[PDB]
């Protein structure tokens, strides 16, 4: 990767507009450098259009024909149709599925919940709430932002770990936890990032409760409440 | 620390920015730091002069009065027609079918075979043409549409490309100049605005809300299935559902807003398809009745235009034309837009009735097209009203109301709404009948609904409330009724719902103040 | 029998019944926008003509001002509010929130210091000078920091927002003003080039005041259409910082309906009614008066927002303050970009052409139909040569709203006139206010609404006649919510958002349950209404993503290999609706993914198939969007096949320049990169890093050592 | 040599249509 | 070559040949 590395950057900066871009756009910058009306009416369009999707320059596309059963797929002038997505899904690669195990604990353990819950009786009369701070989904262990972030840059960065804070020894079950359980796969860092944000980032919001407060019922506030009925729910 | 200094124009800017009175900015700056004001407000309204306040004034069933009386004059003419599609003569060719989904060019195809009559009547009989529309354009362009339909090809595009050009009015559009010509030129001179024209109630809106607040043996509505339920409360939201749909399925509304929705979803994917061609288009329909027959249901057809569509608001010429049973010469004040042609008949059951076909051009653009493509928020809409209503019924007792609310319990008896009136006498329906009754109200206000629609509702929306207040002993108090007054029927021009939306409104209002006595 | 749909009223009340008379179900009206803008600023100077009247040398346009100026002797709308009024009304608030301003003005100082200008790259369409056109945020920042690269300002490049908003303003002084301009050469083709161009100050300063103007287009509960402002770069930081001071103030006062959506709201006006009915003296009355105030953006003077914000911030250190008082000086200099120019045709030669904005008064008006005679005959006073308007007073709607809802609470906390026999007070919030006022008897409460009315004439603010009225507390109405008896019937207006919304299909599928959930949660949509909620969603989804059951006979390019992957795979009850698979979502489950819910039921070739680690689909770079949507919403989703995403020059060099920066460090596209020195000399450390740890770890020869060391020494960093 | 287009009134020439569609237009004479 | 027709209001000509003189 390291000679592919140097291989890209000395053939991007042939060109003066990298060289002057590189060496004028400052790190902070960089941000913005990233960031280049009625959604609806556009997608909708789009996906009648020959090829609608941005493929990303790849060795996977000579897995799937340009056409299959004279329905066309892709083309080399890369754009691809959903008939590409739909063919994957039916027939192609086979990948390692023991990664969401582990990656997307906490959806799973939302459905677990949801499955082994046990609900009752449902009352009509009015029901009295009160507006209250309430976290939104359940955490394996909550921490500040700053603190969250630090603990996944530890986790699934171990470069750029240089002179670590006083909150990895405090959380060091957990991002030996997540080191282990995260190995073996190969999704994005990014996804795993995110998930590990929601994971440890705790969401709070101003909600009208009655009754339990744990997030597990919160997370099933839109079904256990309401303005003239009540429900009982035991979470799983 | 931080050493934010302004500069030269800047500072500038800021010199001139300042309020009547100071020279400088550090004269408002020293003004507003030290000096102390102790009541300035009691004496700026002491000396404000007398003449300007709310004028508030008690409002009493007296200062109520109709809004647009001009509706009920009889020298203005009779509202138009001018919805999309027709509504309520709406007729459509149908052909059972097992179930099987087809695309539209050989659904139509296999409807008009079926009707070959109507389908190879090449000899019209015009029975009223508008103003202008030629009759042998807009003819040229019905047999063109036949044609292309029942042509083998799997294509849809019109055989012709070229007298269509001029048939649908395409041709006829203004060349652009470049603005020098324009500026030398001296005829050039800035198009007036077209006023709507005033209009008067009409007894045609009427009979449309009272047919489509009906219940028919067609049932076009269907939605997906969703998951297995096992909560008590996802199942309570089921059997309401369940209440719901069964009422709202059958009604001749659900037929019109489905077959409004399916056209608008084929327009729109014409146009994102096909940009530089003349286009035909079905205005197709899947119909089941209670047997659980399905059929395919025609309502006509209808040639897109030259679709360059640059924007979304940009302008798409649609003509279309139209089957139905209705005589328009029995109310020709309704159909002053429409070219019709009497162009067969046929037997329902053995009764002959003739079979007009209405030709009008329209237009359309992507807001509309995709609008169009959402009249199932209507549906919602009606779906959150009853629910409300049912979640009241069921707060008061507390086992669940809806079956009491529809059929009637053993212990509550059925709930009624008051529905229309007949002689003068209002009549009652029941909960049915109301949910149908709010079904048509959303329809229509999708249909017939543009600026002068939501400027009505909006500004009627402040005599209703004050209404309502009147009516619980509030007491309300208007500082300036005949602005409101003014505002609410400046928006009464030309659309047939606003009119009509106004004369319901005086009826209504009247039976309120007859009612108050007590 | 003849329907009357109205006598439903007769058995139900109105504001039970309010939901079904919004014509929230047909289509928004729609709009050329330069007659709305001249209607606007024509209004905005005749509500203040008894101003005074001068020339702006900065600038050289005809300024009005109408603060401090005679007082209405009519019921017309006057912008003519006394400055000594305001402060009264100020001060009043201050004393009865001690230490309110001080914290406010704080706090927004704290929060400033540590901003970045990356902040910008939020909001909307901004105004960008270096084209004079409507661009994205991200695109104008950079834009406008390219061109200050050129005159020699380099406040960007030093990290946080003072020293950008420093170089803004220092860009004002410069002599002149070197930027890029894209230039459609003629080749026949139109090849769109950089052009290295120059301007004067003066026409730098307009372009720099100049607010880009648009038709409304989602505005449905009016029979007109109006102006919106778009602002251009150069005041988007000190707005911001502003309305973050208003929002610090506003948060605290009771009285203030903002910052706060949702159930919040309606918590807020029960309480508000109960604390006023409680209040009420023993055989009084309290009457509510439902507000609306006219228009009110027209009428709002920028010297009355700078006089504010001086009184606001009386003891903070002066930096700051001239800092925060940098918006509303651009602001009350403002000038109006109207619209594109109007068209003209003949209808005897069947021509027509538009005529561009700066040449408006070119033709003579006999040429144009009465009302846009009139028009131009009163605009000729205030319009620029180069097709602009200067309209120094009043303001455009959007841009200060947390400022004029402090306003507006501060005339509502007044609470008496005279010491008369009444009290008032009640709820403001960006235009919209209600009041409530107890007395012993109507008479006195009218007394007291004529003197609230007063008063706010004297702020400036005018409250309509035609679009308020009053009655018996117990019942008004507030944001379209609508109270009654306790039960507060809050409108129905959640029909725009169920119908795929946007970037692809596990997204708009999370963002589309996660609303239901929300509507579900806050609106009190019920579970019937739910269910049929996501019934007409599938419908949509299912429509426009061509994907609908495999069992189903739909015939389509995708529909065929649907119909094939339906008894391909045994499982018929894994597969997603994006796939033609049976959906599951219900009332219990729309808070988890639909790929989780399945995935018990998915066969494990299903599985494997859709959640391979690597996806072509699937890119790093299209990964931005799986934490928020655009409003910023937060969805729920899993990556797979279904993730898949939807100048030219300068698009190809910094994506690619990106790519390789977000490739060196992993870390970039997760959190964002701190430093001060060029993208190149970090890439160049990192990458000379890991040569160095792959040789060491036998992972990397001695030859491609060489080559790498070679290489960076040729780069330049050896 | 755009303005000379219209200066010169060329620009102001009849479009020339097929004869079908006129003779089914009445308003040609 | 038949005759020729014209609308002055659409600014529209049209050649009506020879044996369409009747039609
Ligand atoms: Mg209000």
């Amino acid at each position: 990767m390291t000679l592919a590395k140097i291989e890209l950057l000395k053939q991007l900066l042939r060109d003066n507009e990298a060289k002057t871009v590189l060496k004028q756009t400052t790190v902070d910058q960089y941000n913005i450098i990233r960031k280049f009306k009625n959604p609806s009416l556009r997608m909708k369009w789009a996906m009648c259009s020959n090829f609608p999707l941005a493929l990303t320059k790849g060795d996977m596309a000579n897995r799937i024909p340009l056409e299959y059963k004279g329905i066309q797929l892709k083309t080399n002038a890369q754009m691809c149709s959903i008939a590409a997505v739909t063919w994957w899904n039916t027939y192609g690669p086979i990948g390692d599925t023991e990664g969401f195990e582990r990656v997307y604990e906490s959806f799973f353990l939302r459905k677990m919940r949801l499955d082994n819950a046990t609900w009752g009786r449902i009352t009509f009369g009015p029901v009295e709430r009160v507006r209250k701070r309430v976290l939104l989904n359940p955490l394996t262990k909550e921490m500040p932002p700053d603190e969250a972030s630090n603990v996944i840059m530890e986790i699934l960065f171990p470069k750029e770990a240089g002179i670590p804070r006083e909150s990895t020894w405090i959380h060091r079950e957990l991002i030996k936890e997540k080191r282990e359980k995260l190995k073996g796969t190969m999704i994005t860092p990014i996804v795993l990032a995110y998930m590990l944000e929601r994971e440890l980032v705790a969401r709070r919001r101003f909600l009208p409760v009655a009754g339990a407060t744990s997030a597990e019922f919160i997370e099933m506030l839109h079904c256990l409440q309401g303005e003239n009925w009540r429900q009982i729910y035991h979470p799983g | 620390g931080i050493d934010f200094k302004l500069g030269q124009t800047i500072s500038r800017l800021r010199d001139i920015s300042v309020p009547a009175g100071f020279s400088n900015f550090e004269g408002m700056r020293s003004y507003i730091d030290n000096i102390d004001p102790k009541g300035a407000i009691e004496r700026n309204l002491a000396r404000m002069s007398p003449l300007v306040s709310v004028t508030p004034k008690k409002l009493t069933w007296e200062d109520l009065r109709p809004i647009g009386p001009h509706i009920y004059n009889h020298e203005l003419p009779e509202v138009p027609y001018n919805a999309f599609l027709l509504m309520s003569d709406e007729l459509g060719l149908a052909n059972m079918t097992e179930g099987k989904s087809k695309k539209p060019k050989t659904l139509a195809k296999e409807c008009l075979e079926k009707y070959s009559t109507l389908r190879d009547q090449t000899d019209p009989i015009l029975i009223m043409k508008s103003e202008k529309a030629n009759e042998n354009f807009l003819w040229k362009l019905w047999r063109d549409c036949v044609n292309t339909i029942s042509n083998e090809e799997m294509s849809n595009e019109l055989q012709k490309t070229n007298y269509a050009k001029w048939a649908t009015g395409d041709g006829l559009t203004y060349q652009k100049i470049m603005k020098e010509v324009a500026i030398d030129d001296e005829t050039m001179c800035q198009e007036e605005p077209k006023i709507p024209n005033k209009c008067r109630v009409a007894a045609w809106v009427q009979t449309e809300m009272n047919l489509l607040s009906t219940l028919t043996s067609k049932r076009a509505l269907d939605l997906p299935e969703i998951g297995p339920d096992v909560a008590p409360v996802e199942h309570v939201g089921s059997e309401r559902r369940k209440y719901f749909v069964n009422e709202i399925n059958y009604c001749k509304a659900s037929t019109v807003m489905m077959k409004y929705v399916l056209f608008h979803t084929s327009l729109l994917n014409e146009s994102n398809a096909s940009m530089g061609k003349y286009k035909v288009i079905p205005i197709t329909n899947r119909v089941v009745n209670e047997k659980g027959e399905s059929f395919d249901m025609l309502y006509g057809l209808a040639v897109k235009g030259q679709s360059h569509l640059r924007g979304d608001t940009d302008v798409v010429t649609v003509v279309t034309f139209e089957f139905s049973s209705t005589d328009p010469r029995v109310d020709s004040g309704k159909w002053p837009k429409y070219t019709v042609f009497r162009i067969g008949s046929l037997f329902v059951s053995g009764r002959e009735k003739s079979v007009y076909l209405y030709c009008r051009v329209n237009g359309t653009n992507k807001i509309q097209m995709k609008w169009g493509m959402e009249a199932r928020r209507c549906l919602l809409q009606s779906m959150q009203q009853m629910e409300a209503i049912v979640e009241q019924e069921s707060s008061i007792q507390g086992y669940d109301m809806t079956k009491a609310c529809f059929k009637g319990d053993r212990v509550n008896s059925p709930k009624t709404f008051s529905i229309g009136t007949q002689e003068g006498k209002l009549v009652k329906g029941s909960f049915g009948k109301a949910l149908r009754v709010i079904f048509t109200k959303c329809l229509m206000h999708y249909v017939f609904g543009n600026a002068q629609l939501e400027g009505f509702s909006a500004e009627s929306r402040r005599l209703l409330l004050l209404i309502q207040a009147l009516k619980d002993r509030k007491g309300p108090w208007v500082f300036d009724l005949e602005g409101m007054y003014s505002g609410i029927e400046e928006c009464i021009s030309n659309n047939p719902w606003v009119i009509q939306s106004a004369y319901w409104f005086n009826e209504w209002l009247g039976f309120e103040k007859e009612g108050s006595k007590v | 029998m003849n329907i009357n749909p109205y006598f439903l009223f007769i058995d139900v009340p109105i504001q039970a019944a309010i939901s079904t008379t919004f014509p929230y179900t047909g289509v928004p009206p729609y709009s050329t926008g330069t007659g709305y803008t001249i209607d606007t600023v024509i209004r905005t100077h005749e509500y203040s003509n008894k101003g005074k009247q001068y020339i702006s040398d900065v600038t050289g346009c005809t300024m009005v001002d109408p603060t401090n100026g005679p007082l209405p002797e009519d019921n017309e709308p006057s912008a003519y509010a006394q400055l000594d009024c305001v402060l009264e009304a100020l001060d009043r608030m201050d004393e009865e929130h001690p230490g309110l301003f001080q914290a406010a003005s704080q706090n927004a100082m704290e929060t400033l210091m540590v901003t970045t200008v990356d902040k910008l790259t939020q909001g909307r369409q901004t105004f960008d000078w270096t084209v004079c056109r409507n661009q994205p945020a991200a695109t104008a920042l950079n834009t406008t920091i390219t061109s200050f690269r050129l005159n020699d300002l380099n406040g960007a490049d030093k990290g946080g927002l003072i020293p950008f908003c420093q170089d803004i303003i220092d860009s004002l002084d410069r002599p002149e003003m070197t930027f890029f301009s894209v230039k459609n050469i003629k080749k026949i083709k139109r090849i769109p080039m950089k052009v290295k161009d120059k301007i004067t100050k003066v026409e730098y300063i307009k372009r720099a005041l100049s607010l880009n103007t648009m038709t409304k287009d989602a505005e449905r509960g009016k029979l007109k259409r109006r102006a919106i402002a778009t602002a251009g770069i150069q005041i988007r930081g000190f707005v911001l910082v502003v309305e973050n001071l208003a929002k610090n103030i506003c948060e605290n006062l009771e009285q203030s309906g903002l910052p706060v959506g949702g159930n919040e709201k309606k918590a807020k006006l029960s309480n508000a009614v109960a604390k006023m009915l409680s209040n009420c003296p023993p055989g009084g009355i309290s009457m509510t008066v439902t507000g609306d105030n006219t228009k009110w953006n027209e009428c709002l003077n920028p010297r009355i927002f700078l006089a504010m914000t001086e009184r606001i911030t009386r003891d903070s250190p002066i930096w700051f303050r001239d800092f925060c008082s940098i918006a509303p000086v651009l602001f009350s200099n403002k000038i109006a970009r109207l619209g594109k120019g109007f068209m003209i045709t003949s209808k005897t030669k069947r021509l027509k052409a538009q005529i561009p904005c700066p040449d408006l008064f070119s033709i003579p008006l006999e040429r144009y139909n009465e009302e846009t005679r009139a028009k131009l005959k009163k605009l000729k006073p205030f319009f620029n040569e180069e097709g602009t308007a200067s309209l120094s007073p009043g303001m455009m709607m959007g841009m200060f709203n947390m400022l004029s809802t402090v306003l507006g609470v501060a005339a509502l906390g007044i609470k008496n006139i005279g010491n008369k026999e009444y009290l008032w007070d009640g709820l403001q919030s960006s235009d919209d206010f209600a009041l409530f006022v107890n007395a012993k008897d109507e008479e006195t409460c009218m007394e007291g609404i004529n003197d609230f009315y007063r008063t706010c004439k004297l702020l400036g603010i005018n409250m309509s006649k035609k679009k308020s009225y009053c009655n018996e507390t117990g019942m008004f109405e507030f944001t379209s919510m609508f109270y009654r008896d306790g039960f507060v019937s809050n409108f129905a207006m959640e029909l725009p958002s169920f119908g795929v919304a946007g970037v692809n299909e596990s997204a708009d599928m999370a963002i589309g349950m996660t609303i239901i959930k929300n509507n579900m949660i806050n609106n009190g949509m019920g579970p019937a209404t739910a269910q049929t909620a996501i019934q007409l969603f599938i419908a949509d989804y299912r429509y426009t993503y061509k994907c609908h059951r495999g069992d189903s006979k739909v015939e389509g390019k995708r529909m065929k290999i649907i119909k094939e992957l339906w008894e391909n795979t045994k499982g018929r009850d894994g597969l997603l609706v994006a796939d033609g698979g049976p959906n599951i979502y219900n009332l219990r489950n729309l808070h988890i993914p639909e790929i989780v819910l399945k995935y018990n039921l998915m066969d494990p070739e299903y599985k494997g198939r859709l959640l391979h680690p690597q996806n072509p689909f699937v890119g790093h770079l299209s990964i931005e969007g799986i934490k928020e949507a655009d409003k910023k919403m937060d969805y729920d989703a899993v990556s797979g096949t279904h993730s898949w995403r939807t100048m030219i020059l300068e698009e190809q060099c910094y994506a690619k320049c990106c790519n390789l920066f977000e490739a060196c460090f992993n870390s970039a596209s997760y959190r964002k990169p701190v430093g001060q020195h060029s993208m190149l000399e970090a890439m160049a450390h990192r990458l000379r890093m890991d040569a160095r740890l792959d040789y060491e770890s036998g992972r990397m020869s001695k030859d491609d050592f060489e080559k790498a060391m070679a290489h960076l020494g040729e780069i330049g960093y050896i």
